[PDB]
């Protein structure tokens, strides 16, 4: 089947900027791409349809325009309802295929992050569990590394790792990291480091 | 006219 | 790539034209009227698969045929529906199996008035398609033409409403019994409807329509139509308020009148065309 | 006008099948084709078939041909999504959509369906405090750990809401299908012990 | 059924042209394409390339571009190669072959392209003298020259001898043909037998008895 | 172009056994849509080819398990796990990727069987050529094994390769043996002004040659 490759998983913005997404198919399609969009919390809404042709209700500020095996998507000015993910997708042969997706997000100032860890508590130790947290809170860009470290060693396994979305309102990112142990495991060793890279 | 009404009688 | 028809017929490709008969069964539907579904008259499949695949398309400039010629659509097509007239070329079906798989094609007409159809005869042509076949092994770029016709006798609804029948005989007991007439309307979607009857009238209110018996006719005598007690004069207009999916009757009645003077045994026979208006 | 409403979330156990709903509204039902979408946790869009309104014929994608099946009711003017032999990878959200010039140009709000063992469980909270003492004099943030707890959601606030704003709540991780979360919050170094931070978890799942 | 029969033998001089027919085809479905392939004497096979009846559409080898054209009549289901300006090296047996992958090939046609016109053979006796030429079993064969066209059948005593009779394929010399035949027979030398070795050429309608 | 080149030239073999067969290609025939077009085909004694193996591995509806074709990239093979008298006559591969399509060498699966050595013959022109103005001497070699023979020609003791033409039969099939002849050409007048003739074969079978030779003028 056709396969699709946008060029770029995450795009850096700013309000009122001139933003292009572009879409690539493996072989032609007469003019049959699609484009959609789809807000953070799920809701998937239909902007242009054959290339050029914008959907009953989109925003004016919309355009597409392309050929065979390469197309592009425009906004000509960037509002805070046009942060979202939007895919490209064909129609000229089935089975229909879609896009990776390309994410906007609001450029800012640089920020590095704010670290804490927190031992394993007592209410826990006495249920024979023993996690330990460690918080990374608002730090700019998006991509960050984190290791945890034993006595010295490095471990790499009973590790959960979470990220939130771009903050609305510092447009800042934060991550949380969990290093879970058997308390007999726990009890064993004397350090316990988090490494924010 | 479309529809079509023949109305068949006598005297 | 070969197609045969639902009886078994194999359909000719690459000749100065190919007819394919098919049977028509429109309904009235709500903004698009359907005229004909080919999914369930055509098929298709491919006698090489496992060497060659098979892309049949619609190039562009199909359209309606014969009667229907004037009037314009959409197409279903392969999981989406096009305008029709086609004005570009449509995607790509696939044919890659030995096994007979329907053409998804379907043609709507997009409604043009209240209620009124199109007759169509056994035989006659009903769209001009094109279409062009490409395979995934050589670079061939063939089209042809298929010329679809009627085998039976049907009326295509040009509005969006449909009535119980377009010719309705009723027989009147003998001067000066009456009867009512059968005829009922209703829409795909809620209307204001009214008619208005036409034809040859004899009088001067013009209620009463001319006696056009050929053989033996009575004088002095007319058909004159009417609902619940009052008197409909023709080209004039009934209302019906609204109408929607539950069929309404018009409840009209057929009497004999009396004009001119005196009347003379025979033969009684007349002709009353009914019009429908949106109100 | 059109829309497309669809059943609510499904929890199935591993091995067992589910049949979803699209109820069609605003719009000729038959005369447009029915697509269906299946969106995994990584957001990738998978295309599976259409069926169409008014004979019922279908098209599969061959990733799925032998595992869903797409049927309609004309009279109630519905779209059914059934998918047999579930397991854990076909825990996702499914759209069902409209169809015109080659498009989707409507969509349902989408079903989440969840596949697993794991059978209902309240949520273990413990606290978490800096250790010896506030390593910054301005900031000091503490958090709660919410652990074991299944099915989702959980809720969490930080004394009814009365010391929000510093506050990040952390998405969920399953872990042997069982979920995890966390939650943060940082008030001034001086209000903490000084006053009394303490955060409030719900499940509504368990009534807790 | 619609199967694939070709067309019969042909003689043409150097130069001229001749058209060739392969009798079956259908505009009915798109993958019954016809195949031309050249096999000349001793040698394996040329593709030389194939039309799609149906649309047609054809596609050549650069090497016959020059020689070679293909037609199809979709009235008759018959299918045409006409080759130009033939020479010595076109003489071959021609194959049309249906479907996308040659599934059905044809009886075949042999084309000879010589300027020689028919000519009558001529026999000539190989008589053994010295029993020496072979080890107590006798030897015996007759030799035909000079003959136009192939073929010439040799029988031995009427057919009465049908053991150890080499017939060997005909060799062309000048646009002429040469042939030989032998038998062996059990130490009866002349006249203790009477072989006779018999000669036809249906082509020049002569038939020839010669004794040995 | 490309050029396909199959091995072995011939392949002798007996009723029951083993038999593959390779070709192999000069470049990739892989083609553009990922199928690639090696086929197999077979023509019989006297018979218009006919197809084996269509797509490298498949069999075409209707061959016998016998058959079996495998390979990939630029090397392929054709396996008969057990060899039937159906089974004989030259076998061609053929590629059909990239245009023009070419069709392989042919290899000839012939029967196996013991080696016996060439009963040479000589005779003489006959009297009556030389009465026409021509003179041929004739050269029987029959029922020989393996195919595989080499003739010379000698005059009066002199070595001559000049008006010799030859000709060879298809195996045998009830000797499964073959057979050669022979034929020098002389104008009257040169076959007169010299006294003896020599044939001369060489057959697998002997270190020397088998000479035979004769008399002018024998009847």
């Amino acid at each position: 089947d056709i396969q699709m490759t946008q060029t770029t998983s995450s795009l850096s913005a700013s309000l009122g900027d001139r933003v292009t997404i572009s879409c690539r198919a493996s072989q032609g399609v007469n003019n049959y791409l699609n484009w959609y969009q789809q807000k953070p919390d799920g809701s998937v809404k239909l902007l242009i349809y054959y290339t050029s042709n914008l959907h009953s209700g989109a925003p004016s500020r919309f355009s597409g325009s392309g050929s065979g095996t390469d197309y592009s998507l425009t906004i000509s000015n960037l509002e805070q309802e046009d942060i979202a993910t939007y895919f490209c997708q064909q129609a000229n042969m089935v089975p229909w295929t879609f896009g990776g997706g390309t994410k906007l997000e609001i450029k800012r100032a640089d920020a590095a992050p704010t670290v804490s860890i927190f031992p394993p508590s007592s209410e826990q130790l006495t249920s024979g569990g023993a996690s330990v947290v460690c918080f990374l809170n608002n730090f700019y860009p998006k991509d960050i590394n984190v290791k945890w470290k034993i006595d010295g060693s490095e471990r790499q396994n009973g590790v959960l790792n979470s990220w939130t979305d771009q903050d609305s309102k510092d447009s800042t990112y934060s991550m949380s990291s969990t290093l879970t142990l058997t308390k007999d495991e726990y009890e064993r060793h004397n350090s316990y480091t988090c490494e924010a890279r | 006219a479309d529809v079509t009404i023949t109305v068949n009688g006598k005297v | 790539f070969a197609c045969k028809t639902a009886n078994g017929t194999a359909i000719p490709i690459g000749g100065g034209s190919a007819n394919v008969y098919v049977n028509l069964a429109p309904v009235v539907n709500v903004g698009q009227n359907l005229v004909v579904d080919l999914s369930t008259q055509i098929f298709c499949h491919n006698d090489y698969p496992e060497t060659i695949t098979d892309y049949v398309t619609l190039q562009r400039g199909s359209a309606y045929g014969g009667v229907l010629s004037n009037f314009s659509g959409t197409v279903k097509y392969s999981g989406s529906s096009y305008p029709f007239p086609t004005t570009s070329e449509t995607p790509r079906v696939v044919y890659n199996s030995r096994t007979d798989k329907p053409w998804p094609v379907a043609l709507y007409l997009t409604p043009v008035s209240s209620a009124g159809g199109v007759a169509i005869k056994a035989g006659s042509l009903i769209a001009v398609l094109i279409l062009r076949q490409t395979n995934n092994y050589n670079s061939d770029d063939f089209q042809f033409v298929w010329n679809i016709y009627a085998n039976n006798d049907v009326v295509v609804p040009t509005g969006g409403c449909d009535v119980s029948a377009r010719d309705v005989t009723v027989t009147l007991p003998d001067y000066p019994g009456s009867v009512p007439i059968p005829l009922t309307v209703y829409c795909a979607k809620s209307q204001n409807l009214g008619y208005y009857l036409s034809g040859t009238t004899a009088d001067a209110g013009n209620s009463i329509f001319t006696n056009t018996a050929s053989f033996s006719p009575a004088q002095g005598v007319g058909v004159q139509l009417t609902r619940n007690g009052t008197i409909i004069p023709a080209n004039n207009t009934v209302s019906l308020g609204a109408v929607g999916t539950s069929a309404v009757s018009l409840g009209l009645t057929a009497n004999y009148a009396r004009t001119g003077g005196q009347v003379t045994a025979g033969n009684v026979q007349s002709i009353i065309g009914v019009t429908f208006v949106y109100q | 006008e059109i829309q497309l409403q669809q059943s609510g979330p499904e929890r199935m156990k591993p091995g067992a099948s589910v049949k979803i709903s699209c109820k069609a509204s605003g719009y000729s039902f038959t005369t447009y084709y029915i697509h269906w979408v299946k969106q995994s946790h990584g957001r990738s869009l998978e295309w599976i078939g259409y069926i169409d309104p008014f004979n019922d014929d279908t098209n599969y994608n061959q990733k799925f041909k032998g595992k869903a099946t797409l049927t309609v009711d004309k009279s109630s003017s519905t779209a059914y999504m059934h998918l047999s032999s579930l397991t854990s990878e076909d825990s996702a959200v499914y759209y069902c959509a409209r169809s015109y010039y080659g498009s989707l140009d409507y969509w349902g709000q989408g079903t989440t369906l969840t596949v697993s063992s794991a059978k209902t469980t309240p949520p273990s909270v413990y606290p978490l405090a800096p250790g010896s003492a506030a390593q910054t004099n301005s900031m000091v943030t503490l958090g709660c750990l919410v652990k074991g707890y299944f099915p989702e959601p959980v809720t969490v606030t930080w004394n009814s809401g009365s010391l929000s704003s510093g506050v990040h709540t952390f998405p969920a991780v399953l872990q042997s299908d069982l979920y995890t979360l966390s939650s943060s919050v940082t008030v001034p170094s001086s209000t903490w012990p000084s006053e009394t931070v303490t955060c409030n978890v719900a499940h509504p799942a368990s009534s807790t």
